[PDB]
């Protein structure tokens, strides 16, 4: 079954997408804190 | 160990006390050596001849 | 036009907002402005 | 206090973002350091302070709204 | 039963990040007013939701809590729209 | 002995060679996987101002990215020459480019071929290739039903590669209909783009008439019943009297009084040359001061400022009237008549809109989106339509796409290189085998075995049916006249010229003298 | 989160797959002319004492010369 078909090359694109989402998900973990009636300000 | 750590991740953002995760885990772990202990059977009663054949088996396997 | 629903609606999505505690004689203060300009084309009710 | 904080670990800003309680503790400390200058001035028995431009002249100001306008004070909360 | 069902199993408890939010704001427990809100909803077609000055789960409607759909419609919309258009990025390069 | 200087890089021989086809594969590379449908984006970040850009197209790209290398720069041209020319296939023709090289770089290393004798391959390959395109071409244009859905099939394949892929569906009438009403005039300055904040990529919605961002006079009311629009070139300014070159001599102050009086009648006269027409609307190409914009509100005329100079002409031609500049004449520039100039609203900023106009020979599409990124490529997404779109109405030749005439074009390489003796033979069966790289990486990139697609197509054609081709969807062969792919001949046409031209250049270079950088 | 220390050079993706298959084309084409009656000799410059050494065979050469990538090394 394997050794057929198609191997999958240049996989940085694979770790791109990663980065990607690690990265927006860090920006939205702080805006997180202010959601709700229950959030906070935040000074800039 | 970091796929218990993935799912950890999850469980954390969620408002989990770490400590629950950790034990959540701990028994977790007997239960499922328990389980596969009862499913493998004993392979002494063969003579020495058939149990140059299951050293074989496991040698390839790691080779 | 309802005072019931557009006062509720406007000090509810103040929420977090520091005006919250104001919110008593804001909610019909931001409902009233919107009053003034009605239509039945549901148009977008400019802000200027 | 204590240790400060990593700088921007998968976050990627170009500034400074501290969160937790280190916030709030600042800003205490913030107000608090403006607060021990007009604490001693209150009260009949106060005593005045003596405030200087590094030019040579001083200021005498025994309330706090001419000494924190002329203390330059950069903290955000300060 | 398919590739796409699996990935809408997903986007269900993608939202549950909003109610979840709530309660760790508000110091309650989020588990435990998750298994109160699938409960309540189950029988309640809509008005059940998280009321922060209660703390707990009640209807929403008798506590006038309320919101437009233009808020939570384009709230969906505009976050597909930009998952969309992460996911097509598959390389960073330095430009003048 | 070092005749050149201090810091000065040069190769020569086989050091000069191997840096061009290098330099190649990594520009190929940065667009193979742009290529196709399921082609994946390339996020571009500037080294200053912070500015990123998503952009899939091959031009773009190359452009933003800085390059030192001489022969990188040779792809970077022609993939914009591709650009100004046609506007789509800039992706294709880099990747074209780069593998006629890559191909020639084992001819030199495994056969021993002069480079030289390698460009005598290729134009007897082209001159085969471009027989064979031209015989597959279809007419079009001989009926207007056919013409028309010809252009659909034209959006859907230039817009597959695009992120509007997903809503092209709809996208193929907007872009279609835009180039029917230019009445054969062949101008993207006719068609504006404006873009939108808020909602969904399918919210886009075709402009009846034209709609162009701006606003009434302060006193004038918004919507008028029958307005006549009107287009000044003059602007209504300070004129100091006539000439300019002039100040006045003032001997006493009595004079003076009725001397600024003077200046503010002659702008009131000019005002009632205009209002001898009757017209409801005017519309000024500069900012309009205060006091001739009081004399519109008593007459009833609307007022348009600071218009671009673009828009003087997008605006002339859907009213159907020209440009007025002397006024003195009534009966020469005849306007035209607008239903509706209500001004709408689109998310903060209103736009004003117009219907029921008499030529539709300018256009306006409205694109709404949740970021700029998506924005900044919906309105390239489109540009590459729209010129494709305009370029078939003045050539109507059309092939089909989706990687059959890449497969077709090859057949008649191989036909001919049996004929071929000598060395140079080998050189044109490597421009064959180059034509079969668009197709294998449109299965690379799509997730699919490329050698079982090409394989099935290849020997499919050999057969005698050239309808066949790749489908990306089903993974396997079909009709590509069932499917509705259509390209135009010039766009075909020219990646295989700019792309064989290109790689003739760089295997001519046996010496680079890079000299010293300022 | 970098786990590596500082001045760590590390290729995870098609940058290692494309210098470990170029970095064994320099060292086959550096002995390709060296095969059979008809090839050249190679010259070996030290970087000390100045002493040069002209051998065709190639286990001399490999090893001379310094190779810091360990594609040349197997």
């Amino acid at each position: 079954v394997p050794s057929n078909a198609t191997f999958k090359n240049k996989e940085k694109p694979q770790e791109v997408r990663k980065a990607n989402i690690i990265a927006a998900r860090s920006v939205a973990d702080a805006i997180r804190t202010s959601l709700g009636p229950k959030g906070m300000d935040k000074m800039i | 160990a970091s796929a218990l750590l993935d799912q950890a991740l999850e469980l954390i953002q969620k408002g989990i006390h770490p400590i629950k995760i950790a034990n959540g885990f701990d028994e977790a772990a007997k239960l499922a050596i328990s389980k596969l202990e009862e499913t493998c059977d004993d392979i002494s009663a063969s003579n020495d001849e058939l149990f140059r054949d299951f050293l074989l088996r496991a040698a390839k396997t790691s080779l | 036009s309802d005072r019931e629903q557009l006062v509720r609606a406007a000090s509810t999505s103040l929420s977090s907002k520091i005006v919250s505690q104001y919110s008593s004689f804001l909610a019909p203060l931001a409902v009233d402005s919107v009053l003034k300009i009605s239509d039945e084309n549901s148009k977008n009710v400019d802000l200027n | 206090q204590l240790f400060n904080n990593s700088r921007s670990d998968t976050l990627f800003l170009g500034g400074e973002k501290i969160s937790g309680d280190d916030i709030r503790n600042q800003n205490v400390l913030a107000t608090m350091a403006v607060a021990n200058v007009v604490k001693s001035s209150l009260g009949p028995v106060g005593l005045d302070k003596m405030l200087v431009d590094d030019i040579g002249d001083f200021t005498v100001t025994n309330d706090g709204a001419t000494i924190l306008s002329l203390l330059d004070v950069q903290h955000p909360a300060g | 039963e398919g590739v796409q069902a699996f990935i809408w199993q997903e986007f269900a408890s993608a939202l549950e990040v909003i109610p979840t939010t709530l309660a760790e704001n508000a110091g309650l427990n989020s588990i435990k007013v998750v298994t109160e809100l699938r409960s309540k909803h189950e029988n309640g077609e809509l008005n059940d939701g998280i009321s922060v000055r209660r703390s707990g789960t009640t209807n929403t409607y008798e506590e006038h809590i309320l919101q437009p759909v233009l808020v939570s419609t384009s709230a969906i919309t505009l976050a597909s729209e930009c998952v969309k258009s992460i996911l097509r990025i598959d390389d960073i390069a330095f430009s003048r | 002995v070092q005749i050149f200087g201090d810091q000065v890089t040069e190769e020569r021989a086989e050091n000069a060679r191997l840096s061009a086809f290098v330099g190649a594969i990594a520009v190929g590379d940065l667009v193979k996987s742009t290529l196709g449908p399921k082609g994946m984006d390339k996020l571009l970040q500037s080294a200053s101002s912070n500015t990123c850009m998503v952009t899939n197209d091959g031009a773009t790209i190359l452009k933003s990215i800085p390059l030192d290398n001489p022969a990188a720069k040779v792809l970077v041209n022609i993939s914009k020459v591709q650009d100004d020319e046609v506007g789509d296939g800039t992706t294709s023709v880099t990747v074209l480019s780069a593998e006629l090289l890559r191909e020639a770089e084992k001819l030199i290393d495994q056969s021993k071929i002069h480079p030289q004798t390698i460009i005598e391959g290729y134009r007897l390959a082209s001159a085969a290739a471009l027989d064979a395109l031209t015989k597959a071409a279809v007419d079009n244009s001989h009926d207007k039903t056919m013409f028309r859905e010809d252009l659909i099939h034209i959006a859907k394949t230039t817009l597959s590669s695009k992120i509007l892929s997903q809503d092209k569906d709809h996208f193929a009438e907007l872009a279609t209909n835009a180039i029917l009403r230019l009445k054969g005039s062949t101008n993207l300055e006719h068609i504006q783009i404006i873009k939108i904040l808020g909602g969904k990529l399918s919210d886009s919605f075709l402009d009846e008439g034209f709609i162009l961002a701006k606003k009434f006079g302060n006193n004038q009311p918004k919507r008028i019943e029958n307005a006549k629009i009107l287009i000044a070139n003059t602007t209504l300014d300070t004129d100091k009297v006539k000439i300019f070159g002039t100040k006045f001599k003032v001997d006493s102050t009595a004079k003076l009084a009725q001397l600024e009086k003077a200046e503010r009648e002659k702008m009131k006269n000019k005002i009632a040359k205009i209002s001898k027409f009757g017209i409801n609307t005017f519309i000024n190409r500069q900012l309009i001061y205060d006091y001739p914009e009081q004399l519109f509100t008593d007459l009833g005329i609307n007022s348009i400022e600071h218009a671009d100079f673009e828009g003087v002409e997008r605006l002339a031609l859907v009213t159907g009237g020209e440009v007025v500049s002397t006024f003195d004449e009534p009966s020469k520039c005849k306007l035209g008549e607008c239903d509706v100039i209500e001004e709408i609203m689109l998310g903060e900023q209103p736009f004003l809109k117009f219907s029921g106009c008499k030529a539709g020979e300018a256009c306006t599409i409205v694109l709404r989106g949740a970021t700029d990124q998506t924005l900044d490529e919906a309105e390239r997404s489109l540009h590459d339509a729209l010129s494709v779109l305009s370029q078939t109405t003045k050539e109507t030749r059309t092939v089909l796409g989706g990687g059959c005439a890449e497969m077709v074009m090859s057949k008649a390489v191989d036909t001919e290189a049996q004929n071929i003796d000598g060395k140079k033979s080998l050189a044109v069966e490597a421009f064959a085998r180059a034509l079969r790289q668009l197709p294998t990486i449109l299965a690379d990139n799509a997730g699919f075995d490329s050698s079982e697609l090409v394989s099935k197509l290849r020997s499919s054609i050999y057969n005698g049916i050239s309808t066949s081709g790749l489908d990306l969807n089903n993974g396997t062969i079909a009709d590509m006249r069932q499917l509705g792919i259509v390209e135009s001949y010039k766009l075909k046409r020219a990646v295989v010229s700019s792309a064989s031209e290109a790689a003739e250049v760089l295997l001519r270079v046996d010496n680079i003298i890079r000299a010293r950088p300022r």
